[PDB]
């Protein structure tokens, strides 16, 4: 349910089971979760 | 089948406290 624009890396989360969506302290979306088991962070400035 | 017993004895509807309770979680997406 998402688009967008990223560099993508693995976390260091402690994300619980039940869960989809990652997003940070000012609601910013920051960190995913793959469809077919992983979690990775989502640094979506790519630069600019 | 109404099958009802007889000892049924209403209480005085204690009032507690439900202090710091019902707290969950409001939807399904992370914050840290």
């Amino acid at each position: 349910g998402l688009t967008g624009t990223g560099v993508l890396t693995p976390s260091s989360k402690r994300f619980q089971p039940f869960q989809q969506f990652g997003r940070d302290v000012s609601d910013f979306t920051d960190s995913v979760r793959d469809p077919k088991t992983s979690e990775i962070l989502d640094i979506s400035p790519c630069s600019f | 089948r109404c099958t009802t017993f007889d000892d049924v004895q209403a209480p005085n509807y204690t009032q507690h406290t439900s202090s710091m309770r019902g707290v969950y979680y409001p939807d399904e997406i992370f914050r840290s």
